[PDB]
């Protein structure tokens, strides 16, 4: 189970009572296929976690055995988005990560502990040419952290333990985290260099109309 | 000929109150900027106002050194 | 975790039945469920003692 120490609930952000009465959210044609409308489930996901947009993020997970906390699970794992939200990134890349072969990515295929192959394993036979693609796996010997964008909304994430040598069980979970932070970025057609130039030209025209004002009197 | 009228524009009481109101509004918006709620609602207001203010200050500097090449640096 | 049962809430459910039969182990659901019936407004005397 993912830890959820300071849940968006109980703060001045979200209210679990309104969450119960079919709380719903929308997508502004930015995630995947469009205008996605998703109604939150409070029975399963409960009160979401809250993450300020900014600071690379990597979730904390506790492995429970026999109904009690067993330990903080430090094995490798991957994490994905259910709705198709794509406004997130990974801190490390293939070149900087401690990988001796091309790491796998969510793009090729679902993920599992069975089909996972370690990038740390020295294998040159197939990966002769390999670019600095993003690195997906979290935890383990890699210090990767997750980086969100400007959406400012609730993210529903599917976590699956990936290290096959950890346990035979396909340990996995679903959880919800609320990002707070990023604001509208519509700099658009107007830009700062183009804007002092635009405005000061509108200010010389004040002087260009000032010269006849001075010379006609 | 243009320099004389331009210094007369410098001394404009209208210009004095323009600068005073510009700076006061900038400080007020800065104060309102320390609240993410009001930073979110009316964000376009904040953006347009910040660019307006920077334009005003830079035009003031450029034209006030235009009226005077060297002695501008005399004033603290 | 949710709205715990109270005399007024149960009376609203079955008014004409006398008070002795209104509350019973047949219809008692704990608040601890968090997955039980609901999340009513918090802050209220607790009657189960
Ligand atoms: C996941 O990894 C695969 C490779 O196993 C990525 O696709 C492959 O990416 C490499 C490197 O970009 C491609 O090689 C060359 O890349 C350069 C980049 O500028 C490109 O200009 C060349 O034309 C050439 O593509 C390789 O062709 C490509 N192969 C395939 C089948 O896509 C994939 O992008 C990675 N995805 C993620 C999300 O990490
Ligand atoms: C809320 O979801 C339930 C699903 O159990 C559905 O029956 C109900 O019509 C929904 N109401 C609204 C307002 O979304």
């Amino acid at each position: 189970v993912v830890q959820n120490k300071i849940s968006a609930c109980t703060m001045g952000i979200l209210n679990p009572v309104q969450l119960q009465k079919n709380y719903t959210y929308t997508i502004e044609k930015e995630a995947y296929d469009d205008d996605l409308i998703v109604f939150y489930e409070y029975k399963d996901l409960g009160c979401p976690r809250l993450v300020y947009y900014d600071k690379p993020w990597k979730p904390v997970v506790e492995l429970w055995k026999n109904g009690i906390v067993e330990e903080i699970m430090n094995a490798e794992y991957v994490i994905s988005e259910i709705n198709g939200l794509v406004t997130y990134s990974y801190s490390l890349t293939a070149a900087t990560a401690n990988c001796r072969s091309q790491p796998q990515n969510w793009s090729t295929f679902l993920w599992n502990r069975e089909n996972y192959v370690s990038c740390h394993e020295d294998n040159k036979d197939n990966p002769l040419l390999w670019p600095n693609v993003e690195y997906q796996v979290l935890g383990g010997q890699t210090n990767n952290k997750i980086i969100f964008g400007q959406r400012n909304g609730i993210y529903t994430f599917h976590l699956s333990v990936v290290d096959p040598y950890y346990s035979y069980c396909n340990l996995n979970t679903i959880f919800s985290v609320y990002v707070h932070g990023a604001l509208p970025v519509t700099k658009f057609q107007p830009l700062l260099t183009i804007l002092l130039m635009v405005t000061t030209t509108l200010l010389t025209a004040w002087l260009a109309y000032a010269i006849p004002k001075q010379l006609r009197s | 000929e243009c320099q004389a009228y331009f210094r007369k524009v410098i001394k404009s009481t209208f210009f004095q109150i323009v600068m005073i109101t510009t700076v006061t509004t900038n400080s007020f918006l800065l104060v309102l900027g320390t609240n993410y709620d009001i930073q979110f609602e009316f964000f376009r207001t904040f953006e347009v106002s910040e660019l307006f203010f920077v334009s005003v200050y830079v035009c003031e500097f450029l034209m006030k050194v235009y009226v005077d090449p060297i002695t501008y640096w005399k004033d603290g | 975790i949710n709205e715990a049962q109270t005399w007024d809430s149960m009376i609203e459910e079955n008014p004409d039945i006398p008070l002795d039969d209104v509350w019973g182990p047949q219809n008692y659901r704990p608040c601890f469920s968090y997955a039980i019936g609901k999340p009513g407004d918090l802050g209220q005397p607790y009657e189960i003692l």
